[PDB]
């Protein structure tokens, strides 16, 4: 007997669900271009809370930024008679440099006030802290892995008496196979000293100061996505291209492993390139690799050299936003735009960034999507013989034409020997620092 | 639509053509099945007309596709097989003539046509399909 | 169709499809499926080019109209170094339907706005989004602390040519489209346009808008400034520019700069979420501040 | 070398993501119909809270209705000795109206009490408040668009001592160049006074007595719609049939221009038509234009006259929810719903309309989406020829039949030559008054 | 199968389909592929029309089954004049596996609810969804203030019949089958039902259900009620209809007009969002009360 | 676009063509038809030349194809078959020559050409169509 | 490619694609398309199966590439009772694009990781799933109060040799592969290990590991033991297994059977969610303890 219309049905499932098995979003995919499909990434944290329930993920982090933490082991209200506790706070995983600059629900409380024992939370397994011998030896946790942060003897008076929202900056310094070669300051350093001393005053020029306080926290670029392939298990990794630095990122637990790494990719523009199968991931840049005039074109499945599309001017994202972390002062929630002066008419389109940076890098930042995304409009889509194959499925092309001469870097490589290119416009001059004033 | 003329004189022996029904058919697989047309008439649909003549003939005719044509309008068209009544069963044919005489205005059913020469003088053309449009 | 319906209920009719389209600059173009130039405004329909003009659909909803309008690219026509530089891109249509007997049998189908256009293999294709395609995105500001608005919007005027503020000097040392020479650096600040509009009013980028950056004067007024990116059309070392000045968008700079500190239509202060939950504790400065 | 099964992947992406380029829910799509794919809209907003970050969007609304606002500039707090502040809650964008019956956390608070300075935000750029001479003047931030409300010397004492999230009824004037042509009430009125006086009493015959207290706000429905593309950039936009009172719709910032405008298209049912490129938005009405017989439709795609599609029983709709705003009381989300009193036993069907309107006017419109939404079952999908192609996209057929002769209101026209029709089932008794009794 | 399977397990079978709708009148159709008519039951299948048995899928999960099942519409059949008009929407199905030398062995494939109907062409196609088509719905109340039942209803029994509160009354001047002149209007309160069931039980629409409005009675009880919608089929001015009283479905219009005031299934207090986050201050009523 | 010859003088028997029209249609399904020409004009649309004769013939033949061909130019093409009208209906004709007398300017409808050798010294080639691009 | 340019931008080439995969066990496999057996490294490719190479795909995006490679099964080659039973799970490939004439001459097109393999009609359709398949997966612990870590990991190292812990007996009477006698089940607790590897070493099952249940002796130190899961390949009834000690991850169950409390890598105590919102009240225990 025939068929009935669950062709469409059958069209679908599993139709179509053998695709994304082997494979705000408004400008996350534009960035990433026609390349692949760009995971849901980095609705950021405001009003970082800790909850105390089972079901909460264990959170990670690369260096100098605020995370909420969550309860684990609380003793019973002691009444001194007006109230006392004996938390512990387990921050994040692995080895961590020391939690400094606790503030609670509201503005800030001083350290020095508390009894606090941090711990690095070393797989070295540090013992147990002694005040869980409320618990006793025999009983006692001895975290390994997770950097816990206990309280003792918390008055919570100041704060009403209920339990507040701590939050914690925390200071972590990037692990890894590929981070324990290659040392950076966080242990790279090997005692700097030359404290300048000679003592409201003159920071203007401490964005161009010799000195390293503050910013020798932040990890650099290479190694914190060398980190995130290596807790997903590729060791195979390749990352000698990258040069940024990272100051604070913060993704969660179950935060799909690449969805964590597609944050970076919109930040530092950095390629993911895998040529070979080292997964190279290169810095992006402009720099001209093929050379290809028009006479040097396949011939394509569509029968044309070079099939050129211009998208829509109704969706060029004419103004482009952030959500950033503070990174210098008390860690919040900011946002800069940058507005395209002829067309400011509409077209807004933000997303959100979880990792933390200053006030003059996000307005560098937002300044550079909004010219790429409307130098991104253009895409190519032609296809290039097996008799030049070396061309990466990263490279850049200059594909001389007729008129015009317009770089083209590409996506989409489709061989099965004929090299078929969906490629993208892409400018030298996009990838430059916007040199801008701070705050 | 015009009353221009019939047509050229000459057509090939071959003129094909008979009614067209919709018929609109459901065929059940079970077995029987049940139909209906909703025309009460039949489009005559004539085929296979041919031009043979000489090539003063032909300007004539390329011209009779273009000038009164286009694709548009009518030539009433002359059939070698006011309302004409079939007797022939207890039911009745009872179908109209709008022209007089078996002239059935119709329009040819090509995008193009296609002339070929033959020899010194001879003109000929495959077929010119029409409908009967009313 | 309007009052063409006593043609139209004819079956012998002759509708002949045509269309105009609108660039941002002034100049209109014609296109007609009559294979006859015709005309019936100022605008000359050419069947050189343009016309296949399949299937605009419709719809009661708020999603916009399609019609990918197959043609051809010629040197009369688009010619494609004019699209691919950056015209086009807010291109205003109207289709029309018109009598090639009588063009004052007409209407319009609908008046679009040209979106998607992909060209290739010698010809062009160009997706006609419909009447609604502002509608379905986001517009509105979001506090955040600088300003909001262009230089010559309407929540902040200003009077762009006031004083000697923009650059009116012709150009010189074009390059590679993004470094430009400038031959008349001399007469303003060091770095005092970085974000502004080069509007090219002349030579082969007519009317072109670019953004300015690295605005630096390296010896005897050369001011050498780059652009974010290409024109799309190179200028040929001739031509003239205006440049307006640039505005970091910011209460310092706005208000030191420009004397507009007024318009501003920004938000400096926006206190914070640490602020919202905190509750007083009676410790420390307590007393009536800037709280910066 | 042949291909692969992403031959499924290329179908998809971007095979698919062509579409929408160029293109509770489970109500929304029926009331439009086949029409196009219902945006999502108006999830409504209960315990409306003000949020002092920095990424929250610019609120709008048409008329009187609560707003959150949200905290700019606040002073550090002070103490009497039992605390003071010094707030400016910026509730709106345009000129607006007054602002009274300031209500924060919890019940009621008396404006009297406070010592707000209102201010209408207005393109005029309204100077300096002068409280912010705490900042100074040379630092004085001067809001032009955004309408803020200062308060002055705000004893924080009883409402605790925290801040607590104030929230305000908001009047405010559709604006717009289709607006101030065409003037309504809000300017039109031009002095009406005429106070009847003459002094729990007599209310039984406000809504249909002349005086005009509190009804004077809403705006008529042409205008609001014509904010809408005005802000959007549309003014070729036709709006002349259009016969509705607005009362307090409010959509955010980022609500896709259309999503907010779509609400609207669910309460007053009008078509947005666009025949021409006026994008003529007119009433639904059932007033018949066609009167096409069964013999002069054309011969469509799939060799059928009329293809007639009714929906399943399954999903009908069998009753329909709402989720507005109160509109006269103490503003708050209330529900009503239309039952049918046959099929009763399931396919319950709510969306949410964050407009704000009055008690028998909500069990109106619910009681006319379960009229419509079992009328709009049927469906028709045929084609008439070009021969009559004045039937614009929204316009409705007579379509006579053997056995019927039911209207059908017309969707998704795509002609090429052949107008082809996805009509839908609507009858003219559905938009009425269902004159029902009042709260 | 249901040991069929000594005729199934040789090759040499004779398994012909056949099936039968029970529409939501109390009368079933009849089909069947066998191209004779045959019965088991006393429902004398016709091959008359229906049956083309396109493939009936199935699944584990709670997913509905489906089968398309094209046929034919005729004046034995379902004419279509019957399934326009409201009927055929919740007709169950059950369909067989007959082997026509002997109706004795037979099972049945599927029981359905014969969901989407699509009639074109001179003939239909109806989509049979699955047994599991209630599930996959929502249900539930929401604490709304007005009341949840209909009147019928479980959770509200009325004894509808009690009183004169029903109008039998015949009808006449049915117009266009949304206004109803109705000669017996004289007997009850103007505007007494204004949500009831118009349940029509002769002629033409046999047990067809509409609900009003408007009940107004113009001059000397003439009653001129109008429609939400369409019945579907024309009432021929003599037809008799009963409409049950109208319920506003509040406390108010439910304790006066309706002596069921206990069975209320209602919520009508509801304090509010503003009363759940408010702490009570210490001023003006903090006296017990109605809160209304 | 050229000017520059008719064609070589050789046309065998059977070189076929007539003029086009889109002329898009309807038939509307249930009575007659509505249908629309937006040309006011006819492409001649010449197919089925063939060259026959020595092979010294042929090589200013094939060369012709791609000389003054490449693809894209006229060589005005002679019909065995400025303003010419057609005066046989009470309508016309009236269908310009921008060549002069019955010169028709074409293209040839090829990617390609075949040219065959049927002897020693002949040479043929099947078919060479046009449609006559203004 | 890596210099074969010289080679390549000669139209004349020669360039025929061959691949080798690596198993979970230490053989690898050879492929090739060349049609005749030709090895560059000590892999030996025969070109007696697989080999169809269909088009492999890149992205700049994380998402993998993908080659389904089409192929045959055969005793020589992967042969379908090896693939079903639980190896080529985790195989990895590397695809070559050798010159046959000179073997030297060659690259990588991608080192995949061979995710879907679907077989059928005699042959297989291994889907290549790219170099970033781990990525896209979720890793993380949840807090949860038993252990998260295996008996060999970093986390909880154990040194699992260290005394009579480990089973490293004999098999015999392995029945249905999930019922298992053991001739020498003495030696151990009664139900010592619950969850442990049941490494089977020797036969058929080659270094192929299953999870244990129901670790019951039931005369004379039998100990039958279950399992979740076949092992997929029948042991013979004569291998060696040797049956790792069983972690119920719990801290009782850690500090009592096993000495590594220290190494725990879990969350016992984590107090709740009704702990986190709740207001001290002044009423009952209010002293320092537990809470447990
Ligand atoms: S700084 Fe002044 S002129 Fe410049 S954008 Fe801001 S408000 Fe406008
Ligand atoms: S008013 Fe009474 S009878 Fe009517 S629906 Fe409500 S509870 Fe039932
Ligand atoms: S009980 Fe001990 S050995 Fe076993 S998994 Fe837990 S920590 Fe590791």
């Amino acid at each position: 007997a025939t068929i009935l219309l669950s062709a469409a049905g059958a069209a679908i499932g599993g139709g179509f669900g053998g695709t994304v098995l082997g494979l705000g979003r408004v400008i996350d995919q534009r960035l990433l271009g026609s390349g692949s499909q760009s995971v849901e990434t980095g609705r950021v944290d405001r009003l970082r809370l800790s909850s105390a329930s089972e079901g909460e993920a264990v959170g990670r982090l690369w260096g100098r930024m605020r995370v909420a933490g969550q309860v684990i082991w609380a003793t019973r209200f002691f009444e001194s008679a007006s109230y006392s506790l004996s938390l512990a706070l387990a921050l994040c995983e692995g080895e961590i440099l020391r939690v400094g600059r606790v503030w609670a629900d509201g503005s800030e409380i001083e350290v020095s006030g508390l009894n606090m024992r941090v711990y690095r939370g070393g797989e070295d397994q540090l013992p147990d802290p002694k005040i869980a011998a409320v618990e006793g030896a025999e009983a006692a946790p001895a975290y390994r892995g997770i950097a816990y942060v206990v309280l003792e003897d918390l008055q919570l008076a100041p704060f009403g008496n209920r339990v507040p929202q701590f939050t914690f900056e925390v200071v972590r310094a990037a692990q890894g196979a590929l981070a324990e070669a290659e040392p950076d300051l966080t242990r790279g350093l090997r005692a700097v000293a030359l404290i300048p001393g000679t003592g409201w005053s003159d920071g203007e020029n401490y964005a161009r100061g010799h000195w390293i306080s503050g910013r020798a926290v932040a990890q650099p670029l290479a190694s914190v996505v060398a980190e995130i392939c290596g807790a997903a298990g590729i060791t195979e990794i390749d990352v000698s291209g990258l040069y940024g630095l990272v100051r604070g990122y913060t993704m969660t637990g179950d935060q799909t492993g690449r969805a964590g790494l597609q944050a970076l990719m919109l930040a530092y523009g950095f390629e993911a390139l895998e040529r070979d199968g080292q997964l190279v991931f290169r810095m992006r840049d402009g720099r001209v690799a093929a050379d290809l005039a028009a006479a040097d074109l396949a011939l394509g499945e569509g029968e044309a050299v070079v099939e050129t599309v211009r998208a829509a001017e109704a969706e060029i994202a004419g103004r482009v936003r952030l959500a950033y972390v503070e990174a210098e002062g008390d860690f919040e929630v900011k946002a800069v735009e940058a507005v395209f002066p002829d067309a400011a008419a509409g077209a807004a389109a933000g997303s959100e960034l979880s990792l933390a940076l200053t006030r003059a890098q996000a307005q560098g930042i937002v300044g550079r999507w909004l010219a790429e995304a409307r130098v991104a409009r253009d895409t190519a889509r032609f296809a290039l013989p097996p008799s030049r194959g070396h061309l990466g499925t990263g490279d850049v092309v200059r594909l001389d034409l007729p008129e015009g001469k317009r770089r083209y870097r590409i996506d989409r490589v489709e061989q099965a020997g004929l090299i078929q290119v969906e490629a993208v416009r892409v400018e030298p001059g996009i990838y430059a620092p916007a040199d801008e004033v701070e705050d | 639509a015009f009353h221009e003329v019939r047509f050229p004189a000459n057509l090939s022996f071959g003129s094909v053509g008979g009614p067209e029904r919709r018929t609109e058919i459901v065929t059940l697989s079970s077995g029987h099945e049940e139909r209906n047309s909703p025309w009460a008439h039949s489009r005559r649909h004539y085929d296979a007309g041919v031009g043979l003549r000489s090539l003063d003939d032909v300007e004539r005719l390329i011209a009779f596709f273009e000038a009164r044509g286009g694709q548009l309008h009518g030539f009433r068209w002359k059939d070698w097989a006011g309302i004409v009544s079939f007797n022939e069963p207890p039911p009745q044919g009872a179908r109209v003539t709008a022209g007089f005489e078996f002239d059935v205005p119709v329009r040819f059913d090509t995008d193009r046509i296609a002339v070929s020469v033959q020899s010194f003088q001879a003109g000929d053309l495959p077929q010119v399909p029409v409908v009967e449009v009313r | 169709p309007e009052s063409l319906k006593a043609h139209l209920q004819g079956g012998v009719t002759t509708l002949a499809r045509a269309w105009a389209l609108a660039r941002a600059d002034g100049r209109v173009l014609g296109f007609t499926d009559h294979d006859v130039v015709l005309r019936f405004d100022g605008i000359s329909f050419e069947p050189g080019s343009g016309m296949t003009a399949k299937a605009v659909l419709q719809g009661t909803g708020l999603s916009v109209d399609n019609t990918e309008s197959y043609g051809a690219l010629s040197s009369e026509a688009i010619t494609e170094a004019d699209l691919l530089a950056g015209r086009y891109d807010g291109a205003a249509v109207t289709v029309w339907l018109v009598n090639w007997a009588d063009p004052a049998m007409r209407a319009v189908i609908f008046r679009g706005h040209l979106g998607e256009v992909s060209r290739g293999a010698g010809a062009f294709t160009a997706e006609l989004r419909g009447l609604t395609a502002a509608l379905g995105q986001e517009q509105g500001r979001i506090y955040h602390p600088r300003c909001a608005a262009v230089l010559g919007d309407g929540r902040c005027r200003f009077d762009l040519t006031k004083d000697g503020y923009a650059l009116e000097a012709a150009l010189g040392g074009v390059d590679e489209a993004v470094v430009l020479r400038l031959a008349e650096g001399a007469g303003f600040e060091d770095r005092w346009f970085e974000k502004g509009r080069l509007v090219v009013l002349d030579g082969a980028a007519a009317g072109l808008i670019g953004v300015v950056k690295n605005d630096r004067l390296q010896a005897d007024g050369s001011r050498l400034i780059e652009l974010w990116q290409r024109l799309g059309a190179n200028p040929v070392a001739g031509d003239r520019v205006r440049i307006e000045p640039g505005c970091d968008k910011r209460a310092g700079t706005c208000r030191l700069k420009f004397d507009n500190f007024l318009n501003f239509r920004g938000f400096p202060h926006i206190p914070g979420e640490d602020w919202m939950v905190s509750y007083p504790v009676q410790s420390g400065t307590n007393d009536g501040g800037s709280l910066f």
